[PDB]
């Protein structure tokens, strides 16, 4: 048998509720591209 | 154990007081002042 | 009256030297920060 | 009474000093005001901690060790013991007037102190200036290499 | 007040150094700025920890032990004591320029470092290559047997 | 700074050894790169734990327990000291070299192996650095002509 233990789920899910907001994957890629823009400063053909 | 070391070495944004003073008073203890005698 | 000193610290606050910044990707820079650098750019003997 | 942890070290320490020379036995008998017999004072030491301390003040050679350890396990006597044992420090005739001349001077330091910061800083800053010039060059050069 | 735990070790340590040679007694009297009499400085040591430290700097032979133990029980003086006791390290005339030549070189290491990983890794990887060839054979053979 | 707890462990250890024989000056200068004098090397120990750990392992009569004490008291130096001290075990004629001695080494390879790639890749990379410099220039020139 495996016992489900309510409220531990609800402490954990109380924690991850804010987490799931700010770590969404859609927000990483807007972070990356913004880096690749600042970093290059130069024609693409070069640098391989 | 978690290491908080790196986060420990920091500087605070400096600023200059308009009227300088009160500097060496950071740590001192004046021991109490007595009352007058009574009659 | 000096044209650079207004570029250099808008490079810092906006983060972007040579290119436009989108509307979403807008970071946050604390006020005491930009002060720290303006100290080096336009130095003075009066902090006020 | 006296705590054992102390007494263990204390008793033989005193007894050793007694066996070293008799001249101390008469002294402690006078100060503590106890019977001159070495067996008597040794009976008193065990009885009161305050008494135990005054004895260890009379003999500082071998005895200083236990005394401190007595002081640890008994913060109580620490105040009382400090009072009963006291000697006026002989003052030099010149001293107080000799201090009068530094009034002008110390007030000068504290003007410099407040400006810089805590006294610790000023002692540092003073060294930084007194420091050899090359070092200013050295530090400039590491910054030239892009080190910070 | 000097803490007893320290003082227990500290006092006889100093007293021993005094009894060893008189020449130190005059020195510490100068540095601490205390009455030249051996009884005087010993009265000062007990009074202030900062003073106790400067004495133990003057005598490092036998005294280094207590000093560290003083440093433990008093993190407070640690800052202040470090400042009062200082000596400018004599710099070699060649040094700063001699360092200027390594600018080219260190920047080369840090290019190799970042690639590999932390500096610790690169020191390892360097050894792995410098390592004798047979070992590569050895490891291959254990994998031939099935060992991983 | 060097922890005071381990300080009282290391300093008498290294000093007693230095005074035991002058020959130990060869170890300090070889790895650590400390100055020639016995006094300056002592200051290096006090300054840095990594430096200290390489002082403890090098002088081995009294040192081991002291060295292990340093380890725990300042655990960051673990990865550094264990690595910066490595001695190649040469070769065993017999098949069963095993982990007896070679344990530390066959571990070392795998880290290097893991990073680069399959075990083959490293041995390849091993050779590429062993190749005469010229071959690099060759590959570059045959690239220059537009061959790849």
């Amino acid at each position: 048998f495996l016992d489900v233990e309510p409220g531990i789920s609800d402490r954990m899910s109380a924690t991850l509720a804010p987490i799931g907001n700010t770590f969404a994957v859609s927000a990483f890629v807007k972070n990356r591209t913004a880096v690749y823009e600042a970093v290059s400063q130069r024609g693409t053909v070069n640098s391989n | 154990p978690t290491s908080m070391k790196a986060l420990d070495h920091t500087s605070i944004a400096s600023v200059a007081p308009l009227e300088r003073g009160s500097v060496d008073t950071d740590d001192r203890n004046s021991a109490p002042r007595r009352g007058a005698n009574f009659s | 009256c000096n044209p650079e000193i207004w570029r250099k610290l808008t490079a810092y606050i906006t983060g972007s030297s040579n290119r436009a910044i989108k509307a979403d990707a807008v970071g946050k820079v604390p006020p005491t920060a930009i002060l720290e650098q303006l100290r080096t750019l336009a130095p003075s003997e009066h902090e006020l | 009474m006296l705590l054992p942890v102390v007494a263990r070290a204390a008793v033989p320490a005193i007894e050793s000093a007694i066996a070293a020379t008799p001249g101390l036995v008469s002294r402690i008998a006078a100060a503590i005001g106890s019977k001159v017999s070495p067996s008597a004072i040794l009976a008193a030491v065990k009885s009161n901690p305050v008494v135990a301390g005054l004895t260890l003040a009379q003999i500082g050679s071998t005895g200083y060790d236990a005394y401190q350890q007595l002081l640890e396990n008994h913060p109580e006597v620490a105040e009382m013991l400090k009072d009963l044992s006291f000697k006026a420090d002989e003052i030099q005739p010149d001293f107080i007037g000799n201090l009068g001349q530094y009034r002008e001077e110390l007030e000068l330091v504290e003007d410099a102190a407040r400006f810089v910061g805590g006294m610790s800083n000023l002692i540092r800053l003073r060294q930084a200036l007194e420091l050899d010039i090359k070092y200013y060059g050295l530090k400039m050069q590491l910054n030239d290499m892009g080190y910070r």
